[PDB]
């Protein structure tokens, strides 16, 4: 009777909430669906980040995955960071081909610890050096 | 004296929903302002009006309005059923319990279905779908908005069907021969409503809803006229079977062929997850299998109808 | 017997997983626990972002909440964005007092649509103008 | 001939755990390499060795190792219990079923508890806690690492107590007068183990575990010696009651007073959520109420013991 009704209604409302939360969440953080962060380390603790994705994930996917990866991977309270983000201006916002060549990369960023901070200062040409 | 009130409540079960809904209406109307700044406006009127044009988004006030009209339809069911239908059937000289109750819910079916079918046809007439133009199914896909009448109809159907579903779950006393596929039908109907709403495409939903309504209308009419002294129930059933095939199965195959080919025999199926543009090899299988469930059940009902026809015209 | 054991073991393992996921997730995205994004609009669609938090949430909270808020609030596929992030260098990484004054703000960023892009180009003094 | 094997399995229930664990050990040892690159190394040895110093982190290989030693302790329970204890008790001329089985599980209690108590005391001796120095509870708080012996002991206790808990859930045939507070005790013990592990502070857990072990050791010894011809069970019970108050309640009040004041009568309780430094008005109430549950139950057991003492010395 009543309890069966409450059980099924609660399951239905839970399923509705589950799908709506799926919608909202995946719309917010989609960058790890279409952009793949490929990292290439330099001499020391400093690495090269960029986003290697499909045609769809434009400079939003790029920038969001770079900032998320930087603030994720390198814990600051041991030693402060310093990074730079250099923009690829020769390219339009949405620029990848579906076939696996993807050509030019867009955003690309260097990040490391202050022990080899001189290396990142040299490696970033002129863009502002963000010491965090 | 309150015992008389309990007696009225038990004999007439619509007073409590009536009282609560008239309270809501009185409080909203006498509030002075009828703008969205209220909360009763959330519970009584459609929300998310785009600026002041004719276009509406979505959200949670949709669920709130669905609940309020869940109460309103329960009230309408009880009040209409008892007060109007029961004396009307008694005057019709047909004296039983099984037959009279079956006629009761078939005549209620006729009433709401005749309210809804023509209304939905009106809604489709004021659209780019005119007489099931299945090309518009592939017009703007991630349309996050529907016209006023289109959405109010949509949610009206959602609220009504969910209310029949919950009354079915409540398991009153005695379903009846033909219950399992019936609850399958209602469950898949609610899943179709909620899915085809929350995945942004209702243009592909409306034609099927029209088919369902205008089929059930004639079904209930012929059934209740057979239950009454027939006179011509056979011709009504003939009209019903022709309309049943022509609308249900023909239009459903039309929609299924159209979706499968038009949305599949193309190069336009890619994700691009911001614009929610996953009209692709993901959402297709889901809605496809739902529609297939409906059509499959319709074929089973068709087989039952064909059996009835053969048995009746065999004797 | 057995089914009761599986029920209780599954509840226990679910609770363990719930607390471990709590740990991991809240360690990743803590910025909306201690930094509060206060926004102040300019003339047009361009706004002023900064992070107003406690002593704890240092320039990590600041930068992460700014980038998240920018990529969250302004949908690009209607019209492309353009923003700048100017750093407060007169301040050490962890700099807020617990009492509600919090003094100087750290990171601060301007973001808007290209229709008033000239406004953001003017408003950002010299730091790189990130058109996304 | 396999029916004889089933008969052995039913009379002797340790062969299957023995067979599976010896398979695991043989496969790991004969693998050639004993390094972390294996997976049997995950299931048999502690994981997360910091570089090559004496310090270990956490993760999921902890749960894997817990499961494997869940199997190992089940095997040890069955094998030890039957093969050694049962003939030993039979030789002890005490002939019953109720008494003999109670003695069975009390002597098993003595065995594992005497294994664990002194081992834990050894672990605490090689620490900054020496004889319950409650100042070290407030040394490094978010310590994400424990020494080798410290962690292997920790998880050994976790695996063992969870195994008794699951055997309790399995509800074999007949708990016994004193079951409800018993399962309360085991449930809160497992919650204490898992919480005080996964919230990074085990320094505050170890002393309580020592108290529990060295109390239960003497309890089981005196109980089984009373069940056997006593001779001096009264003096053993006296030693037990003095040790029981002195260790359990005195040390638990020492720990509770120390945590409450030392971690509360300070200005050092702030979140700073990266360094997981929520030793504050959040984690305190949780672990405090857990310890309070333990101490409360210990007082109830104390009241029972006092009742026993009065009844025995009243006659
Ligand atoms: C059911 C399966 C449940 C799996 C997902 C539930 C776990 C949620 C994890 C949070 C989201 C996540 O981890 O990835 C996030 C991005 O979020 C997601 O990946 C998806 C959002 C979660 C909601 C997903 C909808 C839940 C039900 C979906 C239906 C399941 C269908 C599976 C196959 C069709 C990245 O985390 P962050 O560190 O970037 O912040
Ligand atoms: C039980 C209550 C459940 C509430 C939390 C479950 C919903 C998860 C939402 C994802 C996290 C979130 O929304 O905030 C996220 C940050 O994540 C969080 O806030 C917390 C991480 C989720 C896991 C929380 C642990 C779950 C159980 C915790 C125990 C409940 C205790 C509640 C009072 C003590 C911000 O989202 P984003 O857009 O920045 O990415």
């Amino acid at each position: 009777k009543i309890f069966n009704l409450f059980r099924v209604c609660f399951i239905s409302l839970l399923l509705i909430a589950a799908v709506e939360y799926f919608k909202y969440g995946t719309r917010i953080n989609y960058e790890w669906f279409h952009c793949t962060p490929i990292k290439e380390p330099q001499s020391g603790s400093v690495i090269k980040l960029w986003a290697r994705g499909g045609p769809f994930c434009d400079k939003r996917g790029e920038y969001k995955t770079i900032v998320k990866r930087i603030t994720r991977d390198y814990e600051p309270n041991d030693e402060h960071l310093s990074f730079c983000i250099i923009e690829n201006d020769n390219v339009p916002p949405v620029h990848y081909p579906i076939h696996e060549d993807k050509g030019e990369p867009g955003y690309v960023a260097y990040v490391g610890y202050d022990t080899d901070s001189e290396l990142v200062q040299e490696l970033c040409a002129d863009s502002t050096i963000y010491h965090m | 004296i309150w015992f008389s009130f309990r007696e009225i409540s038990y004999r007439h079960a619509w007073i409590a929903p009536l009282m609560i809904l008239i309270a809501v209406y009185s409080a909203y109307f006498t509030s002075g302002n009828t703008t969205k700044t209220n909360v009763l406006h959330r519970f009584v009127a459609v929300s998310y009006q785009i600026g002041d044009t004719n276009a509406y988004g979505k959200g949670i006030n949709d669920l709130c309005f669905v609940f309020y009209y869940m109460i309103f339809f329960t009230f309408l069911r009880e009040f209409l059923m008892d007060v109007v239908i029961r004396p009307f059937a008694i005057r019709l000289h047909v004296t039983s319990k099984h037959r009279i109750k079956r006629i009761m819910e078939q005549m209620y079916a006729i009433f709401y279905t005749g309210v809804s079918g023509p209304f939905g046809i009106y809604c489709m007439y004021h659209s780019d779908l005119w007489f099931f133009n299945t090309k518009a199914m592939y017009r703007t896909y991630p349309d996050f908005t529907n016209p006023f009448l289109f959405k109010v109809f949509y949610l009206g159907q959602a609220a009504f069907w969910a209310q029949q579903a919950c009354i079915l779950v409540l398991q009153l006393e005695k379903p009846r021969k033909d219950h399992n596929e019936l609850t399958f039908h209602h469950i898949v109907t609610l899943l179709l409503i909620w899915s085809s709403y929350v995945f942004h495409f209702t243009k592909m939903g409306l034609p099927i809803y029209i088919t369902m309504d205008v089929s059930d209308f004639l079904l209930s009419f012929s059934k209740t006229l057979n239950y009454l002294d027939s006179g011509l129930a056979f011709f009504s059933f003939a009209i019903f079977v022709v309309a049943w095939i022509y609308l249900r199965h023909y239009i459903n195959l039309k929609i299924l062929w159209s979706v499968l080919t038009q949305f599949r025999t193309e190069g336009n199926y890619v994700l691009n997850f911001a614009t929610q543009q996953y009209k692709c090899w993901i959402s297709l299988p889901i809605v496809f299998v739902l529609i297939g469930a409906l059509q499959l059940v319709n074929l089973y009902w068709l087989f039952l109808i064909f059996r009835v026809l053969y048995r009746i015209l065999w004797r």
